[PDB]
C-alpha cells in the first residue's frame, strides 16, 4: 500500500483522542490507483478553499469518473472487488485526513446502489443508467437542497441586511452573492478569520469580485464591531442528534457573544449533513493538522523566512499544538433551514426517520 | 502655562515629548522612570520658595503631558502621586506656620464646610522613595503571590510581556514541586514575538510550554485552572487595559465557564480616572502588519486594535506589593494614595 | 522532647498541604509544662460542640488562669523563658488542632501586651492590672458586641416567620432562643445537621430545652423541604481580605439552594475575626482531620457495628478523605450583622485598618 508511521512531533500530554501525522510526496504507488483520487489527496493535504460541502461534491464527481472508466471483467463479476476497491480508497482518505458525515452517507448510498442492481443485467446498459441516477441524486441532495436553503433565507432575511459570518461554507457564499446581484439589496457583510487558514480572506476576496462592502475581521477583537450587528450565520459542517454543531474554529466564542448581546445565532444546512452519531465537547473527536502551519510570520501562505521560529524538538521541550474542529453549543443556534425546510436543533433528529 | 521657560531651564523635555508621541520610549516602567527624572531635573535647577504656585505649575505640566497622549497613563500617575505627597506635607507645614481629628483617615463633610524649612530636601527624598518603590515592587509581591498556586493545575497566560510578570512566574517555578502547566496565546498583531520570547524564557528555566491560537480558548477553558494577567493600566470600577490582543473574549469565556482570574498589579500602574465608554479608551492598531498590498483595500475594510479594555464583571484579584484586592473595592486603595481634586487637571 | 511519626490511614493524592495527623494518647514530654494547656488541647482535639464563637473565649480564660498562676523566677525577669514557654504551647496547639484567625488575633494581642509593660516591675502589681485589663477587653469586644448583634437581629424580624438553619453558632442559638422566649413571635425553626461534627443535633436539643416548634433534616433532604417558608440563617467562622465566606462545612450548597428558590440568606459576624491572610479556595489552608469522623453507621455517635466497613490501612487503593472548613461564594449571602449593625460583605477589610 505504501509508507506508514515514522514521523516527527510528540504524542502530546494534552489531547490525544485521534492520531496525528501519512502520504504527501508520492513514491512506489500501486499499479491500479486512479490519479484523480491521488490528486485530490494532494490538494486536501494543503487545502485553502474547500470545507464540508464542496469536498463531498468533488468526491462524488471522482467516483462518477471512476465508474465511467470501469467495465465488467471476463473473470470477475460487477460486484466482486468494487467494494474492496472502495474500502481501500476510504482507508487512503482516512490516512490522508479524517472525513465528514455527508461523505459517509454518500458511501452508504453507493453501497446500497451496488446491491440494488443485480449482476445479470447488460453491462453497458447498467452503468448508463447508474451515472444518470447518481447525477440525479447529486442534483437533488445538493443543488436542489442549496436552492431550497436560498429560498428559506429569502423569506426570513429582512429588507436591507447586515450579515456577519465565519468560514468558507459555499452555500452561504452563494446566498450572499444571490442577495447582492440577483434579488438586489444593501448588504454589509462582515467576515472573520483565524491565523492558520485564510478561508475568511478568500470569501472576502470572492465577495469583492462580485462587488460587496466587506469588513475583514480577526479574533483579538470581535466585540469592537458589535458594540449594530443584527443578523448572523455560522460555519456549518455537521450536526449531531443531541442538537449541537461540530464546526470550524472559534465560532463557538462568537455564538456565545451573540447570545450575551441581544440576538440569536442561526445556521443553514443540507438535509444530508445530519448524522445519527453524537458528542458534546471540544475534546471528544479532534480534527488535527501539523503544528507547522504557524511557524512562519503571517502575511501570506508560501513564504520561506529566517528569524527565530522553528523549534519543535530543538529547545528544552516545546509543544505548539492547535485544533481545527470544535464544539458549537445548543441553546443558541435556534435556526435550521434544510431540504425539509424548517425546524429547531432542539428537534435534533425529527427528519432522520423521515429521510 | 505653555512651554516658554521649560526648554532652556530643563534640557530634555522636548526629547521626552518626542519619545511619548513617536514611541521612541519602551516600557511603562521606563516611562515612569523618565518622568521621575524630569521631575528631579525640574526640582534641582529651578527655585520657587512659593509653594501653591509651584504646585499649580506642576499640575499644569502633568495635564499637558496627559493631553499629549490619551492612552499612556503611567507618566500622569507618577506626577499625581508626587502631587499627593507634596500636598500632605504642605498641609502639615501650614499648621506649624500658623502656630481637629477625623473618625478614620479621611472625612467626607470637610469638602462642603469651610476648613523657611528643609522642604526641598524632603521633596528630593520623595522622588528617591518613588524610584525605590518602582525598582522593588516584586520583592513586595513575591510573598503574596506564592499563596494561591497549587499542584496539578493548568495556568492560562494571555499577554505575557513585562519583566514583572516573568519574574513572578520564575519565583513560583523555583519551587518546582508546585505543579503548574503554562498555556500561552500568541496574540495576533503585536504580542506574537513577545509571546515567543516569553515561551523561550520559560523553556530556559524548565517550565512546561503550550503555545495557543487565539480562536482556540473555548476548547481549552474547561480544562484551565487559574488565569494570570500582567496589565498596563488599572481603573475605577474594577476593569483593566492590558498590553494588547485577546483578553476580552478570553474573559467572556472565563465568565461563562466560571474561571479564577489573577492579575499582577501596582498602585502606580493604577489610574483613578473612570472609563465610561468603549468609544474612547480602547486603542486601535495598524493594518500594516495584517496584509501586504493596498489595491484590495479599496473595497474591503480591515478592523484591528492593539490594546484592549476589560469589564470588571470577570477579573477577581489584584496581586500587588500591598496585597490581592477585590475589583469592586480597589477604588479605596487608589484613594489611599490619590484624590478627587487631582482628577480633571 | 516530644513525639513525631506514625500516622493513621492512606494519604490519598490531592489536598496534600495542611496538618491533619501525633499525641492522641500521651507518652513522654518536656518537664516544666502547666497541664491546663495540654488538657485544653486534648479537649479541642476530641470536641463535638465547639464552633468558632467559644474557642477563643476558652483560650482567653486559659490564658487568664495561667497569668493568675504565674510565678516570676528568683533569678531572671518576668519574660525570659516565658516567650519560649508560649512558643511551646503554640506548637502543642498546632499539633493538636490548628490556630484559627481569632486565636491568631488573641496571640497578637498577647504579644502587644507583652511589649506594653517591658521588664522593670515586680509581681503582684503588674499582673493584678493585666488580668483586669484583659477581662475588661473581653467584656468590651466580645459580649457587648454579641448583645448588639442580638438586638439588631430582634428588629430584623417583622411579621410571620418560617426559617431553616445550620451550625453550632453559639450566637445563632442565643438568637433563636431569644426569638422563642423574650419576643414571643410566630417563630418556626427547621434544623439541618452534618456528619463531620454534630452541631445540628445540639441545636435541636437546645431548642427542645425551650420547647420550640422544630422540624429536623439534613444536607440532602431539602428538595421536598420547601413544599410559606422564607428566612435562612448561617454562622460563619471568619472573613478574609477578599470578602469571601471562609467558614465551616455545610453552608454553601444550602445558600445556593436558597438563592435558587427565590428568598435570600443572612449571616452573622464579629468585629475582630477579619484577617489580612489572603486566599480564594478551600485548598490553600483547611481544617483537615482524621477519617474516623466517617466510621459510624448512622442514627447516633456511640453504637459501633460490624456491618460492611471498618478498615483503612489494609484497603489497597481506596482514598477516604473529608474537609471541615469551606470557602463560600461571595455574592450569595446578602446581609451581614457585625458591630456597625448592617452592611454588605463587599466591605471585606473596612474594619481591618480601622483595627
Amino acid at each position: 500500500p505504501g509508507i506508514s508511521s515514522v514521523i516527527p512531533t510528540v504524542l502530546e500530554q494534552s489531547f490525544d483522542n485521534s492520531s496525528l501525522i501519512s502520504v504527501k510526496e508520492l513514491l512506489l504507488n500501486k499499479d491500479l490507483i486512479h490519479p484523480s483520487i491521488l490528486l485530490l489527496t494532494s490538494h486536501l493535504a494543503h487545502y485553502k478553499i474547500v470545507g464540508s460541502i464542496p469536498r463531498c461534491i468533488a468526491m462524488l464527481e471522482v467516483f462518477q469518473i471512476v465508474i465511467k472508466d470501469y467495465q465488467t471483467p471476463k473473470g470477475t463479476t460487477l460486484s466482486r472487488n468494487l467494494t474492496s476497491y472502495l474500502s481501500h480508497q476510504i482507508d487512503l482518505l482516512k490516512k490522508a485526513r479524517p472525513l465528514s458525515v455527508t461523505m459517509g452517507n454518500a458511501i452508504r448510498w453507493l453501497k446500497q446502489e451496488i446491491s440494488l442492481i443485480d449482476p445479470s443485467t447488460p453491462d453497458k446498459a447498467a452503468k448508463k443508467d447508474l451515472c444518470e441516477k447518481i447525477g440525479q441524486f447529486a442534483k437533488e441532495k445538493i443543488e436542489l437542497a442549496d436552492q431550497l436553503i436560498i429560498d428559506n433565507a429569502s423569506t426570513q432575511i429582512e429588507e436591507s441586511t447586515t450579515i456577519v459570518t465565519y468560514g468558507s461554507s459555499k452555500v452561504l457564499t452563494e446566498l450572499l452573492l444571490h442577495n447582492a446581484i440577483s434579488l438586489k439589496k444593501n448588504i454589509k457583510v462582515i467576515v472573520v478569520d483565524s491565523r492558520p487558514l485564510f478561508e475568511g480572506r478568500k470569501m472576502a476576496e470572492t465577495l469583492r469580485n462580485a462587488g460587496v462592502n466587506v469588513m475583514y475581521a480577526l479574533i483579538t477583537s470581535l466585540d469592537t464591531i458589535f458594540n449594530d450587528v443584527d443578523y448572523v450565520f455560522l460555519g456549518a459542517h455537521s450536526i449531531l442528534s443531541n442538537g449541537f454543531l461540530y464546526s470550524r474554529a472559534g465560532t463557538a466564542m462568537l455564538a456565545m457573544s451573540a447570545k450575551r448581546r441581544n440576538i440569536p445565532v442561526l445556521v443553514c444546512c443540507e438535509s444530508l449533513k445530519f448524522s445519527q452519531r453524537v458528542q458534546l465537547d471540544s475534546v471528544t473527536f479532534n480534527e488535527l493538522a501539523d503544528p507547522n502551519d504557524l511557524v512562519n510570520i503571517d502575511y501570506e501562505n508560501p513564504v520561506e523566512r529566517r528569524g527565530n521560529k522553528g523549534a519543535l524538538l530543538n529547545q528544552f521541550i516545546k509543544e505548539r499544538k492547535f485544533e481545527k474542529k470544535k464544539l458549537a453549543m445548543e441553546n443558541k443556534p435556534k435556526g435550521n433551514k434544510i431540504g425539509g425546510k424548517k425546524g429547531s436543533e432542539g428537534e435534533s433528529k425529527d427528519a432522520s426517520n423521515e429521510e | 502655562h505653555p512651554n516658554a521657560a521649560t526648554s532652556d531651564v530643563n534640557v530634555t523635555i522636548d526629547t521626552f515629548v518626542a519619545k511619548l508621541k513617536r514611541r521612541q520610549v519602551q516600557g511603562s516602567y521606563a516611562i515612569a522612570l523618565e518622568t521621575l527624572q524630569l521631575l528631579m531635573r525640574f526640582i534641582s535647577a529651578a527655585r520657587w520658595n512659593h509653594v501653591n504656585d509651584l504646585i499649580e505649575q506642576i499640575r499644569d505640566l502633568g495635564n499637558s503631558l496627559e493631553k499629549a497622549h490619551p492612552t499612556a497613563f503611567s507618566c500622569g500617575n507618577v506626577i499625581r502621586r508626587i502631587l499627593a505627597v507634596l500636598r500632605d506635607e504642605v498641609e502639615e507645614d501650614t499648621m506649624s506656620t500658623t502656630v481637629v481629628a477625623e473618625p478614620l483617615i479621611s472625612s467626607m463633610f470637610n469638602l462642603l464646610q469651610k476648613p523657611k524649612t528643609d522642604y526641598r530636601q524632603v521633596a528630593i527624598q520623595g522622588i528617591k522613595d518613588l524610584i525605590d518603590e518602582i525598582k522593588n515592587i516584586d520583592e513586595g509581591i513575591q510573598q503574596i503571590a506564592i499563596d494561591l498556586i497549587h499542584d496539578h493545575e493548568i495556568l492560562l497566560t494571555p499577554t505575557p510581556d513585562s519583566k514583572t510578570v516573568l519574574k513572578f512566574l520564575i519565583t513560583a517555578r523555583e519551587r518546582s514541586n508546585r505543579t503548574f502547566t503554562v498555556l500561552v496565546t500568541e496574540g495576533f498583531p503585536n504580542n506574537t514575538k513577545n509571546a515567543h520570547e516569553f515561551a523561550k524564557k520559560l523553556a530556559q528555566h524548565n517550565i512546561e510550554t503550550l503555545v495557543v491560537p487565539d480562536s482556540a480558548v473555548f476548547a481549552l477553558m474547561s480544562r484551565v485552572g487559574k488565569v494570570i494577567i500582567g496589565t498596563k493600566a488599572v481603573f475605577v470600577n474594577g476593569g483593566t487595559i492590558s498590553s494588547n490582543s485577546g483578553v476580552s473574549s478570553v474573559c467572556e469565556c472565563a465568565r461563562e465557564f466560571r474561571t479564577p482570574v489573577f492579575a499582577v498589579a501596582g498602585l502606580y500602574k493604577l489610574s483613578p480616572l473612570y472609563p465610561f465608554d468603549v468609544e474612547k479608551f480602547v486603542e486601535f492598531g495598524g493594518s500594516q502588519r495584517i496584509l501586504p498590498r493596498m489595491d484590495p483595500r479599496k473595497r474591503l475594510d480591515t478592523v484591528n486594535q492593539i490594546t484592549d479594555y476589560v469589564p470588571p464583571e470577570n477579573i477577581d484579584i489584584y496581586i500587588t506589593n500591598v496585597g490581592g484586592f477585590n475589583p469592586s473595592f480597589i477604588y479605596r486603595i487608589a484613594w489611599d494614595n490619590y484624590k478627587q481634586i487631582d482628577v480633571h487637571l
